[PDB]
Parts: C-alpha cells; structure tokens; sequence
C-alpha cells in the first residue's frame, strides 16, 4: 500500500473515463481532464497477462470422474471418494486463496502506478509549483495549454520558467 | 449437435475458464470443481466515486 | 512513422497486396493495423478494422493479415471500383493513431504509356 | 449513420475557424470523435480527439494550445475552434467517429474510426 | 494554475474479496468461475455419445427385444442413460461383472 | 521494503503498548506517547481478516482416512499409501510456503504502514518543521499540546503558524 | 512496483560488476564506481533464503509410480490413471504460478532496495546537493575523496559544509 | 603464477611513491586484487583493492584520498600511488589475488586471497 | 576485530590447534574462514580457504574447523617446516577482510 489511492487523493473522477490514471489541469483558457495514455496500456498489458495467467496455465486431460462399484467393494469405493473430495479441497483452499492474494497485489499495483504518475510530475516541477495538497500542484507561473501538454508529455523545460517563479514565490 | 470439451449429468461446461461448480461428476477436459460461490479477480481498482 | 508505397497497380481480375510497416520497429496484432479507403470526394471508409476483421458492407474481395512483421492488405479480382487511396492507421499507446503516407492503386484500363 | 462537415474556407493568417460536424443516425454521448487532417502532398496527420463523454481532450503537438475541440450533444454537434492559424494549417479536415471497444471498463482508442466524413477544405493565406 | 492527478471511478457496484478487507467495490472485475451450462447433451471429441433410450447397457448388449430402434453406431464418445432404465434384463437373473463391462463399453473406437 | 522499520526508525518503543503506531512528543509543558488509533485499527482489521482467510477457508468433509488390505492385493495398499503421502507433500509444501510468503507480507504492510504515517507528518508540516532523523520533526516555533493534538489529528493549521517559523527559519 | 530500476534511473551499469547497487563519483580527483556491499550481501542473503525455500522444503517419501492392471480391472487403471494426472495437473499449476509470482517478487525487492539506497542519500545531503535527474546528485560545494566516502558510508557530516554551500546555492 | 612485488624505498614525509606488482602466469582482466600492509609489530591490514573490471576501487579509511591503486591489463601490472605519506604508512606492503568466486552473476571476495607477493619494504622518516 | 594467540609452541611430531574469534560475536561458516602461512621472506601462502577446504599443493597435516563459535586449524604431526606465522582472515560483508594479529608457531 503506497498511500495514493484513498491516501492523498481521497476520491477518484468519474469524468474521466477513457484511462485509468490522468491529470485535470485548470488554465485561464480554461479546465480539463486528459488521461495518460501509456501507464494506462502498461498496467492494462499486465493485469491482462496476470489475468491470461491465472486462467492458460490449467491444462487438463480427458478424464472421466466417477466409477461404479457394487456393495462388495466398499473400501474401493470408499477410496475413490476420498480421492475426489481431497482434489476438490485442494483446488477449494487454492482457488479461494489464489484470487485474495492477488486482488490484494492489483490492488497495490494501480497505487502505485498513481504514486509514480505523482512522484514524476513533482521531480519535474520542483520549487516551480507548490503542493495544494488532495494530491496535486499549483504553479507559480502562468502556464498556458503547452506548459500543461509539455508536463504531461515528459519534458516540461524547469529553466524557462526559472525566474518568474522565482520572483513569485519569494513574496 | 454441438462441439464442447466437458460434460455434466446436467449440460456441457464451455470453459475457457480454470473453475467450475456445476457437477464434481465430469466427462471430458473440464475445469476442476469446487466448493466456492464466487471466485472474481479484480481488473479495475478501487471505486471511490 | 508509417512507410507505405507511394502507389502500384494492378489489373482487374487480379490479385494485389499492399504493405504497411514501422519506420523503426515491428507491427503486431498488438498495433491493430486497420486500413482505410479514400476515394475522391468521398468520406474515407474503414476497409479493415483489427488484423483480418471485416466489415459486413465490405466487399469479401478485402481480406488482411500480418506477414513478416509488416501489415498486408490483399485484394484479390481487384475490380473497377477499387482505384483509391490506401491508408493504414496503426496503433502506438495512445489515441494518436499514425497514419500512412498512402498507396494509390491504378486499377489499369488503358495500355502504358 | 453519416457524419457531415461545414463551416471552413478562406480565412487570413492569423484569423480563427469554427469547423463544425452533425451526425445524423446514432447518438454522440457514448462514442468518442476526433478530427483528422491530409495536408495537400501529405499524408493523414492525427489533429485532435475527445473522449466519449467529453471530459477527456487530446491535441496534436503541432496544434496544442491553439486548438479546441468541444462536442454538444443537444444539437448532436463537435466543433472545432481553430484560432491564430498559420500557413501550415492549410488541408482537408475529416471528422471521424472512433470505433467502440471496452477494455476493463474503460473506452478505447483501438480500432481506429468507423465512420468518416466527406472532408472540408481550409486554405490559409496572406496574400 | 493547477495540475491535478488522480484515478478512475465509475457506477459499478461489482465486489471483490481481498487477503486484508472483505466486499471491496471495484470498477471492474473478471469472472474465475462458472456457474452455468448449457442444458443439453453435446458432442465430446467431435464423436456423438450413445444414447440408449429406455434401455440399460446390459439390456442394450445383450439384445432386449424392444431396444430395436436403436441406430447402429460405429464409435461413440461416452454414453448416456436414463437413471432407472426399465428395460434391461427382461429374463431375471445376475450380470456377471456389470460394471467392468460398463466401464469397457464406455467408449470405443 | 519501505524503509521505515529497521529503516531510518531503527528501534521500537517499549512505553507504547495501546497501539502499534505512534507519536513521541515533547514540549515546555511535558514529553509523552500517543499511539494512532486508526491505523493501528484498521492494521488489526487487516490481520485479523489475514487470518480468518487463512484458517477458515478450509473447509472438509466427513473422511476416514485409512483401509485395511490382505496380502493378497498389495497393489490396492500401495495406491493407498501413494494418494496418502501425495495429500500430505502437497499439503506440507503449500502451507509452508504459504506461511514464509504471508510473513513476509505482513512485515511489509506494517513497514507501510509507519512509512505512511511519516509521509503524512512531513506533509502536513512543510517546512515549518525540520527533519532530524530516527523520523523525528524539530519544530521551527513553539507548539503546545494543542499544537501537536492538531498534529495527530490531521489539521495542523499550517498558515497560522507560518510567518513565526519564518522568522526563526531565516535565521 | 517503486519506480526506481527502469523509472527514474533508466539503465543498469556494465562496468559495475562486484554488486547489485552502488555509486558513481566524479571529482576533480577522479571518477569510478563503488559498489554498496552491506545492501548487496542482504539482498544476496534473502535470494538465497528464498531458492532454498523453494528447493528444500519438497520433502518426498519413497514411492513407486506405475501399476499393473490386466483387462479384468480397467476401473482401477482409470482411477491410478485419475491419481495420477490430479497430481501432476496440481502440481505443474502451483509451480508454474509460484514462480511467476516469485519473479515479481523478486524484482520488486531489487527496486526497493534501490530505491531505499537513493533516499538513504538523499536525506543525508539535505539541501546541500541538487537533484540533477538520472536519479543521482550534483554537491554545491567541492567533495573531494573523503567526501564521498564518507556519503556511502553513512557520514556526510551536513554541517561542515552547510556554510559555503549556502554561499554556493543562494547565487 | 606469481605476482612480484617492486618500487618501495625510503621516501621523505609528504612524498610519494608508486608500487608496481607484475604476476606471471596469469591474465589479470578476470582477477581482483588487494594491497595490504604489515605493520612493524601489528598485524596485517587491508590497504586497497580493485575489482576484476578495474571500475570498482575500495580502500581503508585511514590512507583514503591518498592512495590509488590501479590496473594495467596490457603490461599485466597493478599500480598503487600512495600521496601525502606520514610516519603510520612505514610497512611491508603485499600484493595479492582475490581467489575466484562467482555469486549470481557477481564477482565476490569471499574466500580470501589465494595468491600473494613477497612484498617491498617502504619507509617513511622525517628526519 | 579479530583475535588470534600471540605465540604458541609444538613439539615435532605433535597435533595442536590454533583458534581465530571475533572481539564482539560468532564466527560461522558465513564469515568463510581463511588461514595463511607466512615465512620470513618469502610470500604468505593461503593454507586453508573457506572452512575447511584446503588447496592441492598444501601438506595434508593441515585441518580446518569451527568450533565453540571460534575458527580452528589443526596440524597433525609438526615438522620442522611449519615454524610460521599464521594469520586468520574472515569476511564481514564486504571487501575488507579483518586479520588477525598472527599466531607464532615455534615447533621446538
């Protein structure tokens, strides 16, 4: 558990619906929201091998559970049902226990790709934005719809913005 | 005139699936059984609206 | 980037094949190659969606698949109607699809010149 | 189940557009859109999308921050506010409906688009 | 000018269980199990079952006299039978390893 | 591994026995522990879910193990005795390693936990507050019993004691 | 998933070979690489703790697989037969998925233990050091060998040189 | 396969010197080694090492930003610089192999050195 | 640290044993032992290395072993040969390997 997901950031957006993990930035052009796109199709390829795991990697044989037995062969009978029943208890305890366990480590696996998705953004501001807290930053500079688009992308250019934010921020 | 993989005293089990609760009595490549209600695996994340 | 052909021909009656394939990479089921046909004055129509899927208006003489790491759209009988623009639109992790540079297939009806 | 595409044309360098598209046939509250591009001796080139219920909006690199694309779904509308055009901006604009896919609950951009518009021409100039 | 991250939500009412937290809502989830059939005998290995009809394998094999509708039948998957068949054995008397020849006749080739 | 138990907190504290988590303060007034009600809670709720999930998913049916053969059918003791030994390998692997792998994740949820707390200290505290080590906070003013209730509450009031940690700060 | 192998350190180093993490360090003296042999050795501990649980904990009885049957017992070779694939199904399903598991475990306590080794250095160079990317520091003063070695061994020594690197930082 | 040992002497304080260790019989591109010292009347202390690759340099805190030991594949030779020397660096310098062992892909120093020189005597007087 | 026996003495043809122990812990198998001979001018000659594994070259009469948390070396049968300083070299975790003062067998 990384502290993002009912941590920092209390509730998730409902408008945003086209990713899993995004941004909502607010401009004087104007507000909006904009999945990111590729922690999005990472953690989508791996929750689908995860899922293709669990489910490609039972291969059976052609059986055919269940046999006949007349009353003068009890213990015969008596065995066979003591080998079913103690498949079907280990598959019972395994299965069971198989799902939780990883559902716990999904559920760690989508916070952490938030925590990260929030960790970046910070190495990429730095002293240029102040954390408002509910997870997120406010500038101290104008950033228009490229300054927002260039953080987003990866490379939002910190030197540029250097000096104003500095002439703001010592106030 | 179907084309199925297993076989229940009461109908065939198409199952790509790893589980089955249904029939422990099975004829055919089947999932293995068991005494479970719900077995869901979660995709998404949590759901704080 | 999209490298297809500039353009290519073929006569009708006669089976073609046209290429789309990564700059710098390999295309796989994963990029969902789909193909789009252009005819001039007419909205573009999705020849091919996923790696061989159809459409049911689609003519069945359309058929697609991946062949050497390269997305391959065959047309095979290639009548009249069929001289237009081919674009394959790939899919790279985002709603960006590139697109091709375009393959204008000269159904021939006349002797070289 | 057509898309039809207005409202370009001649404008100075400079200048602003509003290209507009109504589809005719479905609904646009649960199909995402985008806005397409073929310069003249040039391939298609992605432009702008939005997202099935509008909260979400990409723009191309080229085009960000001068670009807006807005959906209303009373009118069954998407517009395109293009603003501070250049010469590069001279093409043919296509509106396209992107087709539906559902991966784990959420709305793709995978199959491409399904229906397409006729196209509307827009040439810049400073002549 | 702000720049907010955050999550995905949706309507879904779908509940997992969890290792540390039990009746999770998530936004979506996917099914392990199944719960449901068919409710209809198919085939098993593209080769059809034999079906008996009123008749017991016993009866079948042995050859009752109103077990004569049944179509000769080169090789069958599995078999199928009624849970009382009534027209076995019409003479009274004992199978001599019943289930062993069952369990031989259960699929041919 | 999150760093924090045997991290950059090296040791535990004997003094606090109502909770697992917990607060060291000290001030003019006085010095004392206050363990974290909620966290320590809802760590006891997920281990006692653990647990539960672990004991009670194991659910048998009426069995008696063991039959009786003459010396005239060895074959059927020894493939008794084989479907014995076999329940009882898979049984004895899949519980031992299950117990070495949920050991090892309740040690780290507990790490995450108090690596959890810390982060939320040091955000709520900005640089009103300086860290000194072993997760410890030197404040920059004077903060009374109020002052840090409010800490452990979650409502530090950063504004409000702002402009006084300034001037002992730019000092 | 703690985004510090293949997050904000990108690539892995050749010519560091003697161990699993370390540093590099540039002065005026001289460059090289020194590899961190505490967290190297504790992680080369848990690895092989982990394969010996793996490996030494299938303690198997001597066994027989295989029996006879002739034509008159077929409902017994389909029920060894039935034994038999029950245990090689549930055994190549647990192994497989242990091992999947495992994998991800493992390389999550390398991202860890990366991670931790970052902001061990972090928090001991304060404010006198700039995060220049790449997950790694530049000094705003001059570190000569003593310096470093003093860093990777877990004595920086802040307040020697706060001075001429505040000089140094507020230009 | 033997490492022989040269260049030590009587220096002035405050000088410098450089041991060079030379082993026939071997190539040291796959081999780590150590500089070690005896000290007249204590025993034997770990001075310096270098890795197999030569990127890796360990040495002891006492003669730290003073000594660098390095490696030279093409001569087959190992090159300790020793600078600022004082009265405490008066010993019996050895030079010697880190016997082989491989941990998971790692090049350890487990099994202690298993090739060792016959040492050069280096003296350090003020006066 | 590590702490060794300033001297000790064996007559010719005698067993003895010389013991190698940490200031403040155990030794065990993890630390790898090592044991090296070292003769007047001529180059220290690694014994023993690990425990007890002993190189081809070296005479059989050389033993190794940990006992009573304490690593040990035996020789069977002195000669006259084995009048040496042996020194005892552990791992601690890293690169530095601590020695012992030295052990100084006087076979009388």
């Amino acid at each position: 558990l990384f502290g993002a997901i009912a941590g920092f950031i209390e509730g998730g957006w409902t408008g945003m619906v086209d990713g899993w993990y995004g941004y909502h930035h607010q401009n004087e052009q104007g507000s909006g929201y904009a999945a990111d796109q590729k922690s999005t199709q990472n953690a989508i390829n791996g929750i689908t091998n995860k899922v293709n795991s669990v489910i490609e990697k039972m291969n059976t044989q052609f059986t055919a559970v269940g046999k006949e037995f007349n009353k003068l062969e009890r213990r015969m009978e008596n065995l066979n049902k003591k080998v079913d029943d103690g498949f079907i208890d280990i598959w019972t305890y395994n299965a069971e226990l198989l799902v939780l366990l990883e559902n716990e480590r999904t559920l760690d696996f989508h916070d952490s790709n938030v925590k990260n998705l929030y960790e970046k953004v910070k190495s990429q501001l730095k002293n240029n934005a102040k954390e408002i807290g509910n997870g997120c930053f406010e500038f101290y500079h104008k950033c228009n719809d490229e300054c927002m688009e260039s953080v987003k992308n990866g490379t939002y250019d910190y030197p540029k913005y250097s000096e104003e934010s500095k002439l703001n921020r010592e106030k | 005139e179907c084309d199925a993989k297993c076989q229940t005293p009461q109908g065939a089990i198409n199952s790509s699936l790893p589980f089955q609760n249904v029939h422990p009595v099975t004829i055919g490549e089947c999932p293995k059984y068991v005494r479970s209600a719900k077995l869901r695996m979660v995709t998404g994340l949590r759901n704080i609206p | 980037t999209v490298i297809q052909e500039p353009a290519m021909s073929v006569s009708p009656g006669g089976t073609v094949t046209l290429t789309c394939a990564f700059s710098s990479g390999s295309v796989t089921t994963s990029n969902y190659p789909g193909w789009y046909q252009q005819t001039p004055g007419q909205p573009p129509r999705q020849v091919i969606y996923s790696t061989n899927s159809r459409p049911t208006v689609v003519p069945s003489r359309f058929s697609g698949a991946i062949s050497g790491n390269k997305a391959t759209l065959t047309i095979t009988g290639a009548q009249a109607e069929d001289e237009a623009d081919y674009f394959c639109g790939l899919y790279k992790n985002s709603a960006n699809i590139p697109f091709g540079g375009g393959t204008h297939l000269t159904v021939l009806g006349q002797p070289k010149a | 189940e057509k898309l039809v595409e207005s409202g370009g044309g001649l404008v100075q360098s400079g200048g602003s557009l509003r290209l507009s598209c109504v589809g005719s046939g479905f609904d646009l509250s649960d199909n995402a859109f985008t806005w397409v591009r073929q310069a003249p001796g040039k391939g298609l080139e992605w432009v702008a999308t939005i997202s099935t219920n509008g909260g979400s909006t990409y723009y191309a690199d080229s085009v960000t921050g001068r670009f807006t694309i807005s959906k209303d779904n009373s009118r069954n509308t998407i517009y395109l506010q293009m603003n501070s055009l250049r010469t590069e901006d001279t093409a043919h604009y296509y509106c396209a409906r992107y087709k539906v896919c559902h991966r784990y609950g959420l709305s793709c951009y995978y199959y491409g688009m399904d229906r397409w518009g006729p196209g509307v021409e827009v040439v810049v100039s400073s002549a | 000018d702000t720049i907010c991250i955050g999550y995905h939500a949706n309507n879904s009412t779908d509940t997992v269980d969890t290792v540390l937290e039990k009746n999770v809502t998530v936004t979506h989830s996917v099914n392990l199990l199944e719960d449901s059939h068919n409710g209809k005998l198919c085939l098993l290995k593209g080769i059809a079952p034999l079906q008996l009809g009123n008749c017991s394998v016993a009866g079948w094999i042995l050859g009752n006299p109103e077990c004569e509708l049944l179509i000769s039948r080169e090789s069958w998957s599995y078999i199928v039978e009624k849970p009382n068949p009534e027209n076995g054995t019409c003479y009274p008397g004992h199978f001599a390893d019943y289930e062993e020849l069952r369990e031989q006749l259960s699929s041919v080739s």
